[PDB]
């Protein structure tokens, strides 16, 4: 029963439901999942298991429940993110030109320029097209990446 | 301060006093917000939380601690919210879709079967549609509203208990002996609601729920935080809650939408042309409903002008300041007037009172907190995707299959209850004679 | 006396044989039940249709439409020759689509029942036949399957017929207790006339008319006079078709389903034919014509319980019946169709058995041995309509659902002007086959 913490950044619940859906399929895959907002584990990234990070973007900025996390992530880097084996899923809309998936991307790559155990490559959802396709692709690939990594 | 149309009265006042004004009762202070900037501030969840208005507290007598009539800090709000949220996603709508079409087909067929000299009662037929739709998709139960003059006994009791709860709000003297029959009728309606829904839940647990609907998810769902599922009683209160949160809100949307279309015939023509291009099979598929882009714009623009749950309440979690100018004490009430927000000229332009679907052609063009027909934050409407899926589907089918006539030149009259409706809106439908599934 | 007079007269036939007499001051009636005598009573040069008291009471709102007219009345022969083409097998093609339209509403209501629920058979079948005559007849939708309380026309029609029938058993008709019945009676006639009189005028002013019974009546001409029926008679004929076909047809369908669930291997055989033949989402006219065993099932239900169980005749002159029973001019004969249909020297020794196979070779059946639709020029003008409706609907029923006699219903036959399996209920289990109109 490995520890799967799922954090979300959400203003209108798309990312939050996706997060809770993941935690629901984890339970089915024997994990010990935990769901919470992003900027509530700001600094408290799990040094064991893995942490799925599901977040939206708002005009290039983090959702209201994710701002503390990212800021902590941006400037603060001292309290390194070593040990933290994560993965990032992006909720975005192509209708937002130059800012497409900017927050998930920021978090993903920033987390790595601080000591990443990126076990599964980021995943993106375009609300303007086939968000469940991509969410589905990233998910199946995802479980396996973490599967092989640890246990089965 | 009496009137049967408070929100409308309050918009008028907002036009005089601006973005904020306050009414005071012996022990109550209420501030009403109308501007995007103040409402934006009030929707900061770390500063403000959902308040239960008196109306909501009256409905709690039968809706219990379901999501709609619960305080955020309640155990069962947290549990239910955590467990149901994924079942209300846009993707989840793909498996509700077939049963939505089922009831949509019944609506279309009813209008096809009308004789030439009769007409359509719009909010009445949209309500039958939405009540049956929520029952079938939600817990595989058919109220068969289109097969009766008198609604299913559950529906009769729900509509009556909600009307009773609204009425209590204007009762000068609740304990007058004339309210005695009301009080016992109220308990009877509660008992018919509880009994039917309880029985359905029990039959399903026994049945082993070989379905995949909301009731399935609620019986099988596990709250991660506490590890426990919802109990049978709360589950019943959630089912009662979906019908009451969702029947006249969605009802009203489709009715205001049709109102603006027949008042704006060139807009109608443009939506009808898109419904005709996109809906090419006897019955709509999920993918085709998602292609009804202009229909969608029509629906957002009717929700801009007359959002059918037009106000929501908030309380200050701690003493604070608003707009850097207005001191609030812990527990002070803020009421958001959504139709006013939707008319903020600094956001929408000067033409706010005009029906113009084209406003929503560019989503990135609309700032955050400018448009909130479904409320705010974790307490926003969990049914938002269900309702917009149902309305886009049904409005698309209506426009594909009929031409409409404002045969009485209807004068808009907005009745206020928990919701808004174009009271007495009637039309005449003329069939284009296109079969829905075949001849 | 009895609430079930025909079943009672059948028992007496069982004991006294092919003819027996009842006498009142003035009225003598003989009751005929053998093919041998009924065959003679069916000679129209010797015997003509008599109007029983029931029909006289129905005549107060059906007027001189075809069913409650004397053969000698002007409006009878005129209407008979004008409407005859509208009821032929050929004309059935043109009614089929609207027939299917109401049959789909029936099947969709049953598809949409919750699993704990049940079907009220004669009730639903009456809803269906009423709406079918309305739509096929004069393009009018009662929308019975959209209601708890029937359309005001139907409420009044049903109430007026009930009062007509009840008037028959009334010992003290002018008791003050019947004053409201009388007023309601006049109220119901006005309802019926006012609705039908309006539909007629609207169509007359209509400049894009159809091809239904109403247009055939508006354009039909009396050969001699060169004129059509006047609008009052047309109104009487419309009321007449609803009256004469609504419960007769629904009863047929009801008894037929009764006998099928009680005879499960006959159900299966009928259902195997519906599946083989009804291969399109909506039935076609040809396909209905291919339902031969469903056609035989119906004929066998008509044989055991013909839903218009009796017809009355009068001697047009002094004559002898069967060479040994003398009749005076004007003497009424009553034909007990269910007894006739059990004539053992015709049908053999298993006359209470439900055996659709009897109708395998119709040429086998002697003239005047099977008469559920009456006799000669006064036979049922709506026989084709009725049989096309029932075959189509029973076929679709057997295609889309399995039936369970969940209450193990005990047959209880209610007698009014018609017969019906009172309180017959069932449960339908969808075969989950979609159709037309979904
Ligand atoms: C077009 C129609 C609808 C509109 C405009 C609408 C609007 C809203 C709004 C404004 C709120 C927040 C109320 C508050 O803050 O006090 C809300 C809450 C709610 N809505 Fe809706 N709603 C719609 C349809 C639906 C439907 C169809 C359902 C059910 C399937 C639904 C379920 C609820 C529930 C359960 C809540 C409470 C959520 C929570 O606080 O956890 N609504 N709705
Ligand atoms: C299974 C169904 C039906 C049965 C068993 C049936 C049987 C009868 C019987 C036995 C007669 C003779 C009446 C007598 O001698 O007094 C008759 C006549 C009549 N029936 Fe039917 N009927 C059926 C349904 C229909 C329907 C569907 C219509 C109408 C659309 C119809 C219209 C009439 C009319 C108008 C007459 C009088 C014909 C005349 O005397 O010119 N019947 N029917
Ligand atoms: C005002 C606004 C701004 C947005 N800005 C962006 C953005 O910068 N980048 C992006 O990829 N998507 C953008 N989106 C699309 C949202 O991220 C998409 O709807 C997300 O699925 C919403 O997730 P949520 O409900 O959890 O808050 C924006 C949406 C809104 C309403």
């Amino acid at each position: 029963n490995t520890p799967l913490l799922v954090l979300y950044g959400s203003n209108m619940g798309t990312a939050e439901g996706t997060a809770r859906d993941l935690a629901d399929i984890a339970m089915s895959k024997g994990f010990a999942p935990q769901v919470a907002t992003l900027d509530s584990h700001a600094g408290n990234l799990p040094r064991e298991g893995a942490v799925l990070i599901v977040t939206a973007s708002y005009n290039g900025h983090p959702p209201d429940n994710a701002k503390q996390f990212v800021d902590w992530l941006d400037q603060a880097s001292a309290d390194e993110v070593k040990g933290v084996r994560y993965s990032v899923f992006g909720c975005g809309d192509k209708n937002w030109a130059t800012t497409y998936q900017k927050v998930p991307a920021f978090i993903d790559e920033t987390l790595a320029a601080k000591g990443a155990e990126n076990i599964a490559d980021r995943g993106e959802a375009d609300a303007s097209d086939d968000f469940e396709g991509t969410y589905e692709e990233w998910r199946e690939h995802m479980w396996s990446d973490v599967a092989a990594y640890f246990n089965l | 301060l009496n009137t049967d149309k408070p929100v409308q009265a309050l918009m008028k006042i907002a036009d005089e006093l601006g973005e904020i004004f306050k009414f005071e009762a012996p022990g109550r202070v209420t501030r009403y917000l109308s501007s995007q900037r103040l409402i934006k501030e009030a929707c900061d969840e770390s500063r403000f939380d959902k308040n239960l208005s008196q109306a909501l507290k009256f409905v709690r007598d039968f809706a219990g601690d379901g999501l709609f009539t619960s305080w955020t800090h309640e155990k069962n709000w947290k549990k239910a919210h955590n467990i149901l949220l994924p079942s209300f996603s846009q993707q989840a709508m793909k498996g509700y879709h077939a049963m939505m079409v089922d009831i949509a087909v019944q609506l279309v067929q009813k209008w096809e079967r009308l004789n030439a000299d009769e007409h359509i009662e719009v909010p009445e037929d949209m309500t039958r549609l939405t009540l049956d739709t929520i029952g079938l998709c939600g817990f595989n139960y058919r109220f068969n509203s289109f097969y009766r003059d008198q609604p299913h006994p559950f529906i009769t009791s729900m509509v009556r208990a909600l009307d009773e709860a609204m009425n209590k709000l204007q009762r000068a003297n609740p304990d007058d002996p004339a309210y005695d029959e009301n009080k016992r009728q109220f308990q009877e309606d509660i008992k018919v609601m509880n009994d039917l829904v309880d029985k359905i839940i029990a039959d399903r647990k026994a049945s082993g729920e070989q379905s995949d609907d909301l009731l399935t998810h609620m019986l099988n769902g596990k709250d991660p935080e506490t590890g426990e599922p919802l109990d049978d009683e709360n589950i019943r209160y959630q089912i009662i809650t979906f019908l009451i949160a969702g029947h006249e809100t969605t009802s009203g949307l489709l009715s205001f939408a049709l109102y603006f279309l027949v008042k704006n015939p060139h807009v109608l023509q443009k939506a009808a042309e898109e419904a005709a291009r996109v809906l090419v099979d006897p019955v709509p598929s999920y993918k085709q409903v998602k292609q009804l882009k202009y229909v969608g714009m029509v629906l957002n623009e009717a929700l801009r002008l007359w959002p059918t749950a037009p106000a929501f309440s908030l309380y200050a979690k701690e003493d604070t300041v608003l707009g850097g100018e207005y001191p609030l004490e812990k527990g002070d009430e803020l009421m958001v007037l959504i139709p006013q927000l939707h008319r903020d000229k600094t956001i929408w332009g000067d033409d706010v009172e005009e029906f113009r679907p084209e406003r929503f052609e560019n989503p990135s063009a609309i700032p955050q907190h400018a448009f909130k027909p479904f409320g705010n934050g974790q307490r926003a409407c969990i049914g938002q995707q269900f309702a917009l899926h149902e309305a886009t589907l049904v409005l698309g089918m209506m426009l594909k299959h009929f031409d409409f006539e404002d045969h009485t030149n209807y004068e808009l009259d907005i009745k206020e209850t928990l919701t808004l409706k174009p009271e007495g809106f009637v039309v005449k439908a003329k069939s284009k004679k296109i079969p829905l599934g075949g001849i």
